[PDB]
């Protein structure tokens, strides 16, 4: 979904 | 083995390109490769002097960083977790005052070594606040090289194909970093390469272990979280793990450090483990890259287990254009391929  | 000479200490390198070295990104990856840098995981590249991604920085006080954390970290003995709490939005300017209050700045030290042993002395006190992943770039519209949100590698397939963007991964995050602020031990999502670039401030230093030793770092970490390791099967991935230089020494994993300056860029290769921590307040921007040596990395990285939100990119586009005799193989699980970490492409 996304970088974290 | 010719690339098994190479850089055979698997030392962090520092390349110098001229101009016209540096215009082509994945031509001039490509030589740092045949030059031996990915064994070590990490390599720093110093662009020509001439050369700049923005006029100034002082337009961007304004600029929203909304979502800080707050870094607690808690452990003893060189081994700690990281706990990440998120606080109110701020801007640049708000989060700078932070940075160089007297609360917050860096130690006096005299040379690097001090400022390093601070850092492990004191990292689970006065816990920092990171303007972490803020989605963004600083780059100006016109620059053509090593532009971090256009960088036009094969990672580009990704939303090519399907459309999906994936924030930091195949776009750009920024980070503003105060004093003891820490990025914990981790290889790249879907085991891809990152570019990292220190617009302006103080130094980010690094840790980096290479590839060819990435799993003993695992078996090691297992070893000091067996908790997280029955938890999920990729647990450095929650990027919570952080593991002082003297205890990597202690158990006999073959690391590297070095420390980014303002303008210069970190490159770090497919399954290279990598951590650090900021000297004063500064401000980087990263997003990953592919190449096609990536691609059989993407199709055995270890993904974590235990969170529906991680990140997985479908390796089917790849395998397919640049793996057409395999993917059939692939397909029918049964392509037992065996990664050479010394090898270019
Ligand atoms: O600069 C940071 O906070 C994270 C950097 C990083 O994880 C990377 O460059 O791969
Ligand atoms: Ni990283
Ligand atoms: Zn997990």
């Amino acid at each position: 979904a996304r970088k974290s | 083995s010719e690339s098994e000479t190479l850089n055979p200490s698997a030392r962090i390198m520092t390349f110098y390109p001229t101009m016209e070295e540096f215009r082509n990104f994945s031509r001039y990856i490509a030589y740092i490769e045949s030059q031996g840098a990915h064994r070590a995981g990490l390599a720093k590249v110093v662009p020509p002097k001439e050369w700049k991604p923005r006029a100034s920085y002082d337009d961007i006080d304004d600029l929203v960083i909304p979502a800080p954390i707050q870094q607690l970290v808690t452990g003893q003995s060189g081994l700690f977790t990281q706990y990440n709490i998120q606080k109110k939005a701020m801007t640049v300017r708000e989060f700078r005052k932070i940075a160089n209050s007297d609360k917050y700045c860096t130690p006096r030290y005299s040379e690097f070594e001090e400022l390093e042993r601070k850092y492990w002395k004191n990292l689970t006190f006065n816990p920092p606040i990171y303007g972490a992943d803020v989605n963004g770039t600083l780059y100006e519209k016109h620059v053509d090289e090593w532009n971090i949100g256009r960088l036009r590698t094969i990672l580009d397939l990704v939303e090519k194909e399907s459309g999906i963007t994936i924030e930091g991964v195949n776009t750009p995050y920024l980070y503003f970093g105060m004093w003891k602020t820490s990025f914990a031990w981790h290889t790249e999502d879907m085991d891809l390469y990152s570019i990292n670039y220190l617009h302006f401030g103080e130094p980010k230093s690094w840790y980096s272990v290479p590839p060819e030793h990435g799993k003993r770092l695992e078996r090691l970490a297992k070893g000091f979280f067996p908790g997280s390791a029955q938890s999920c099967e990729a647990f450095l991935r929650h990027k919570m793990t952080l593991i002082s230089p003297l205890m990597l020494k202690k158990y006999g994993i073959p690391f590297d450090k070095v420390t980014q300056e303002a303008g210069e860029f970190m490159i770090t290769f497919p399954y290279g483990y990598h951590a650090g921590f900021n000297h004063g307040f500064n401000c980087a921007e990263s997003t990953n890259f592919a190449t096609r040596r990536w691609i059989e990395y993407g199709k055995q990285a270890v993904l974590c287990s235990c969170r529906k939100d991680m990140v997985k990119i479908s390796m089917d586009v790849f395998v397919r254009k640049f793996q057409p005799e395999r993917y059939k193989l692939w397909k029918a699980g049964k392509d037992n391929t065996v990664i050479d970490h010394t090898l270019p492409t």
